[PDB]
């Protein structure tokens, strides 16, 4: 009979990893601030690390890695890439982005196709900086026929406490799942969603974790750590795969939740807390 | 060299004493005559605690018997320890209480509490350190429960600064003597609130549904309710009698199990109550048993607010420990989470006499009210008649001292509410 | 030559005391009974080990240190004991009852008696010092002795010793090796009152030692005895620059320069590395690198903590055997290329070294064994807040229902002085929250 | 590049630094803390004595 307390009314996602644990008859809620816990499904914001893995007798177990923060901000994306030896400035696949509160003189210097978009889009350079990161916007994405729209794509990726990255084979489309995709590809451009864009995206997922591996790393703590990711892309007319953003807490598609949500305590929760595959290990 | 001065009082508080003083005598190997012949050096180390060496090595019990009629401490006298005990700590009487808490408390009982104190102070001025006070009375009588709670007030007023320990034994309608013993104890309650430190609830209930339903004694007398105190009593003051790595001298237990001063009645519980040997997630599983409590509460029905537990004998002191913090995280429903790490538990490594390993429970439930509200129940019952108040009003108390008492025990209740939906 | 003066409070104190005395007196080839055979200036000298040992013309050396307990029951075992010929029997100072967990009686009640007869008798060795830097205190955070007392001798070392630094070895209380339920009480009430008279202070947590003796000790239910004489060797490789010939931290003025850059923050996270078995017959003898790159993991700190996500100040290193300059250096290059070694950026990213020749001494029979190299790092890092963080949370559940407080109150303190001493602490974690977090 | 600067060399050992990268009350005001505590305490057992004598 293992115990865990819920922190977070607010999460969609593990509103129904919490539904199933309570559907083992072998997982028990707790109050909110009960300490005496195996599981925590804590908040977004200041999130109290420190009292994790102190209590006797109690392996503990995360939904969340401290340190995150640095690939899950904008400023703090744009930071990572360009401070990192396995990262650097030349990267092929993150677009030209730049810091503004700086990088400022180095904006305008790669300033003089030539339209940007900040966030935190227009073609002059004086406009995006009286409004306030600044990313070289894709003028030239890929569009899907018919409609000539543009679209992106969603890919949920799990890390257990060993540090095992796993991705979910069911992607999302916001516009479509893969399933529809890859017989669309294979009709007009005569290619698999394998080779063309997951290989791409199987590329920047595994070499982002792997870069701040050392930082966040919970092998050797008082406390394991595990988290689900949403990685955003986006594909241009040469079918190249580019990283958008990280998301800590993101959401799921509907008919996917029964699937993924089962998956997570599978191999993130069951692994550390055994009871009595739908990922691509990377 | 904390020295703790017991007192006996009433014929329960004697009856109960006697047995307690039979079987730590048999711990720390002190035959019937006061001589030592034990084996170990571990029951002379600290032997000081509960006796007075006398003039040729012999060991003398620090003990007062205090009665109002010598029928209960010839008994004692006439026992198989009686020997034992100093013959200038016999004070008692010859009219008697006659289960009633005003005759002890106010008239005849006043008559001998100087006399009693006299011999309380004589065995204080022996000690290096005295320790505190160790009263062993029932509630619902009239020498232990009247002029009990006289000696506790004054022995405050004598020793302000000693710590007050009793062991009260709660009345029962299954097991009882008078009609007026739930009086006795409501005004016994009041006193014990506002002059004690500690307070173990030991409900004859819960002793006789011991062992009528889990010893299968198909009638229970008295000495067998006697048992389970003297074997409970035991293990609360081992740590007490013998050397530990937490060092005990009552105090710190003051300090520890109340965390508030009016909330200081503990529930004491033994494990077991046969050859076969217990192992240790089964001493545990029975010791927070509710057929184990000797309160007559529902640890279910209440939170804890602290908890001790004292393991005697040898044991994988790894696994005790497991098993123990196995409990907290099974049931974290029942510990309040405003008292972190509520739970102690230190292991003796001698054990009792007859049981390989034994486990006793003490703890500060907040299901005691339910002790105090059936008291209350069967106090209203017959006060709202005014029944049997011409024993108590002819020795010269008012309907306004028990109504005191009822609204301070009601309020006591309120308390134990309180802090359960905390 | 200047010596130090060491204090022992409480039980943890002078247990502690016990495991540290015994190994100097290992270290400097010292005898039980006194006698050093090294020491061939019989009655006199000013040598490296002159300030933590006097000489008498017996030629028995006497260390310099006093102990002070409300309960003798602890310092009676020290009289009786193997070293019961060391000490001077003015050192060992006991009283009646003890503070029983109680902060405020062993603050008020029972500490005003015996603080006036400490103090004389510390006067004592301080007669017998021509220049005396000041002093090393030895306490826990739980007990009521090692709280209550040591506050206000601490209060009392700074008025008739102020130019004198003084240094504490605090023990952080642990939910596995605890004796009370107040001890969070008792933890912030003495922090709050000797935080203005400590100028530098080693926080040891009980939990990190415990889980220390159980990883690589291979002991299920580690005692005192393996607690303390593991301690001991941190102690010993801080104090080794004072007892021993050395440039780096040769008095107690140094610890404070090269540790502490603000008063307020004076809690350096200590790391020692290895920790090897006895029992353990086979063993790789572990080299400089190796040793070095371990202090950078949470398995080997004093203080559970990670230093990762948190930002140094200064950082120290002390090597004690096998060691040279030329593969400290390059193990430091290689730990800055895997660890998330962050540096504030008013302060020089760096590392001070020092190095004794002489190998790391063990207790014979002990549970450590001989060691031809170790290292214990001491890095002044702003994640060493989350101690404080856990602790005040504690006695944030309590406090909030006003529990064992008239424990408190009914021994003469105030209930205002536990709001005073929780707003003080509120306070210290925001300025770790200011120098370390972006 | 790091810098190794004061290398100072003795029998009993050595000790260098290395450079990665550039960046009280008086004794009376402590006695009446004592004395106002100690009164309380004869104030808080006069109540107790005073309540017993009632
Ligand atoms: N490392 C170590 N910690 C100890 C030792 N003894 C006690 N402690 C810790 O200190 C806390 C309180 O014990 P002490 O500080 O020794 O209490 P005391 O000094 O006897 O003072 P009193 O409160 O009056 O009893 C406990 O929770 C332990 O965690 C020891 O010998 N070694
Ligand atoms: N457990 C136990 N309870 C007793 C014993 N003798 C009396 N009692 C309880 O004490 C009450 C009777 O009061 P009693 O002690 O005889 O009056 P007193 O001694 O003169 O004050 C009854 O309710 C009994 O439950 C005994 O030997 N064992
Ligand atoms: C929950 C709060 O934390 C505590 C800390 C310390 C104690 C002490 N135990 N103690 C004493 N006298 N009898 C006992 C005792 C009684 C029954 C069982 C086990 C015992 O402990 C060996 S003195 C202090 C108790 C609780
Ligand atoms: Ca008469
Ligand atoms: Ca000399
Ligand atoms: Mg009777
Ligand atoms: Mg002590």
């Amino acid at each position: 009979m293992y115990t865990f307390v819920v922190r977070d009314e607010n999460s969609s996602v593990y509103a129904e990893v919490s539904r199933l644990l309570l559907a083992t008859g072998q997982w028990k809620r707790l109050r909110k601030d009960n300490p005496r816990f195996n599981l925590m499904l804590g908040e977004r914001n200041r999130l109290p690390f420190g009292r994790l893995g102190h209590e006797p007798g109690l392996v503990q177990l995360v939904n969340y890695y401290r340190g995150a923060d640095k690939l899950c901000r904008k400023a703090s994306l744009v930071k990572l890439i360009k401070t990192s030896p396995e990262l650097s400035e030349s990267c092929t696949w993150f677009p030209e982005s730049y810091v503004i509160y700086d990088e400022r003189e180095v904006f305008l210097a790669a300033y003089n196709g030539n339209v940007w978009i900040a966030k935190s889009i227009s073609s002059e350079a004086s406009e995006l900086l009286d409004f306030i990161v600044i990313q070289k916007y894709l003028e030239k994405p890929l569009l899907l026929e018919p409609g000539h729209r543009k679209f992106d794509i969603r890919s949920w990726v799990l890390v257990d406490h060993l540090y095992n990255i796993y991705l979910y084979r069911e992607g999302v489309l916001r516009t479509m799942f893969f399933e529809e995709f890859n017989q669309y590809l294979m009709d007009a451009l005569n290619t698999t969603l394998e080779n063309s864009i997951l290989l791409q995206i199987k590329h920047i997922i595994r070499s982002c974790l792997m870069c701040i591996e050392p930082a966040i790393s919970t092998k050797h703590l008082h406390y394991q750590s595990f988290q689900l990711f949403g990685f955003d892309f986006m594909v241009d007319e040469e079918l190249k795969v580019w990283l958008i953003e990280v998301n800590g807490a993101p959401a799921c598609a509907q008919k996917l939740y029964a699937e993924l949500c089962q998956g997570i305590v599978d191999v993130a929760i069951s692994s550390v807390f055994p009871l009595a595959s739908i990922f691509i290990k990377l | 060299m904390r020295e703790i001065v017991h007192i006996q009082a009433g014929q329960c508080g004697n009856q109960i004493g006697a047995k307690f003083w039979e079987v730590i005598s048999d711990e720390h190997g002190i035959d019937p005559t006061g001589s030592y012949h034990g084996d170990s050096d571990l029951q002379l180390e600290r032997i000081n605690v509960y006796y007075n060496e006398a003039t040729g090595n012999k060991y003398v019990p620090r003990a007062i018997l205090v009665d109002l009629e010598p029928g209960t401490m010839d008994s004692v006298r006439s026992g198989p320890f009686g020997q034992i005990f100093r013959p200038d700590n016999f004070v008692f009487g010859q009219s008697g209480a006659g289960n009633n808490w005003a005759k002890g408390h106010y008239t005849e009982g006043a008559e001998l509490v100087d006399s009693v104190l006299d011999v309380v102070r004589k065995e204080s001025e022996s000690c290096d350190c005295l320790q505190g006070f160790q009263l062993t009375h029932s509630l619902g009588g009239g020498t232990g429960s009247g002029m009990g709670t006289l000696l506790i007030s004054k022995i405050r007023e004598e020793y302000p600064d000693r710590i007050m320990n009793t062991f009260s034994v709660m009345p029962s309608p299954k097991v009882s003597d008078t009609v007026v013993e739930p009086y006795n104890a409501t005004l016994s309650v009041h006193q014990l609130v506002e002059n004690t430190d500690e307070t173990y609830c030991i409900d004859n209930e819960a002793l006789y549904d011991i062992c009528f339903r889990t010893l299968k004694l198909t009638t229970p007398t008295y000495g067998d309710l006697n048992h389970l105190v003297s074997a409970t009593m035991s293990g609360v003051t081992t740590c007490l009698r013998f050397p530990g790595q937490l060092n005990a001298d009552l105090r710190k237990l003051a300090v520890n199990m109340v965390p508030f001063p009016r909330l200081h009645f503990f529930m004491p519980g033994f494990a077991p109550l046969q050859y076969r040997a217990l192992t240790v997630p089964e001493l545990t599983q029975q010791m927070f048993d509710s057929k184990n409590m000797m309160a007559a509460c529902d640890p279910r029905h209440g939170r804890y607010l602290t908890v001790a537990a004292i393991f005697r004998g040898r044991m994988s002191m790894k696994e005790v420990d497991e098993q123990m913090l196995n409990v907290q995280n099974k049931n974290s429903s029942y510990f309040v989470e405003w008292i972190p790490n509520n739970v102690k538990t230190a292991v003796c490594d001698i054990p009792p006499r007859g049981l390989k390993m034994s486990a006793t429970f003490i703890g500060n439930s907040t299901a005691i009210q339910e002790l105090f509200k059936r008291i209350s129940e069967q106090f209203t019952a017959m006060f709202r008649r005014k029944a049997f108040l011409h024993w108590y009003t002819g020795e010269g108390m008012d309907e306004m001292e028990f109504t005191e008492a009822e609204s301070n025990m009601n309020d006591l209740v309120s308390e134990y509410q309180q802090y359960q939906d905390a | 030559m200047r010596e130090c003066i060491s204090i022992h409070v409480g039980q943890a104190g002078v247990q502690i005391g016990n495991a540290c005395w015994e190994l100097y007196c290992l270290e400097h080839g010292i005898q039980p009974d006194g006698q050093m055979p090294s020491d061939k200036t019989i009655g006199g000298g000013d040598d490296s080990f002159n300030t933590f040992f006097s000489e008498t013309g017996a030629g028995k050396h006497v260390p310099r240190a006093v102990f002070v307990d409300l309960e003798p029951t602890v310092i009676d075992e020290v009289r009786t004991g193997t070293y019961r010929q060391l000490f001077h029997p003015e050192q060992l100072i006991t009283g009646k009852e003890d503070a029983a967990n109680n902060y405020a009686r062993g603050h008020y009640t029972i500490g005003k008696e015996i603080i006036d007869l400490v103090l004389d008798r510390i006067r004592k060795l301080a007669d017998q010092c021509t220049g005396l830097q000041g002093f090393l205190v030895f306490h826990s955070f739980g007990g009521g002795t090692g709280s209550g007392f040591t506050s206000l001798l601490m209060e009392r070392l700074s008025v008739d010793y102020g130019k004198k630094s003084k240094l504490e070895f605090s023990i952080y209380p642990a939910p596995q090796v605890s004796t009370a339920v107040v001890e969070p009480y008792n933890s912030i009430l003495t922090t709050h009152t000797t935080l203005e008279h400590s100028d530098c202070a080693f926080m040891v947590d009980n939990e990190a030692i415990y889980d220390i003796c159980r990883r690589n000790l291979d002991i299920e239910r580690p005692t005192y005895t393996n607690l303390n004489r593991l301690i001991s060797q941190i102690v010993s490789s801080i104090t080794a620059s004072l007892r021993f010939d050395g440039a780096l931290n040769v008095d107690l003025t140094e610890f404070q320069t090269n540790l502490v850059p603000y008063p307020r923050i004076h809690f350096p996270l200590a790391t020692y590395a290895p920790v090897i078995s006895a029992e353990k017959a086979y063993h790789e003898q572990l080299s400089v690198a190796e040793i070095t790159n371990a202090c950078f993991e949470p398995a080997n700190q004093m203080v559970k903590c990670d230093p990762r996500h948190g930002k140094y100040m200064a950082c120290c290193l002390l090597y004690r055997g096998d060691v040279v300059p030329k593969d400290v250096n390059a193990a430091i290059a290689t730990i800055k290329t895997k660890r998330s070694i962050q540096f504030v950026d008013w302060c020089p990213t760096g590392f001070k070294v020092g190095i004794n020749y002489q190998p790391p001494t063990v207790v014979p029979g002990g549970d450590l064994a001989k060691v031809q190299r170790a290292v214990c790092m001491l890095s002044n890092t702003t994640a060493i807040a989350e101690a404080w963080a856990r602790l005040d949370h504690k006695f944030d559940l309590m406090y909030a229902k006003r529990a064992f407080v008239h424990w408190y109150v009914g021994e003469g303190m105030e209930e205002g002085e536990f709001s005073e001493a929780r707003e003080d602490m509120a306070a210290l974690e925001k300025d770790y929250e200011e120098v370390g977090v972006d | 590049d790091m810098e190794v600067i004061e290398l100072n060399k003795c029998t009993s050992g050595q000790s260098w630094e290395v450079i990665l990268k550039p960046p009280d009350p008086s004794l009376e005001e402590i006695q009446k803390k004592l004395e106002a505590a100690e009164e309380r305490r004869k104030y808080q057992e006069a109540e107790l004595l005073k309540h017993l004598a009632e």
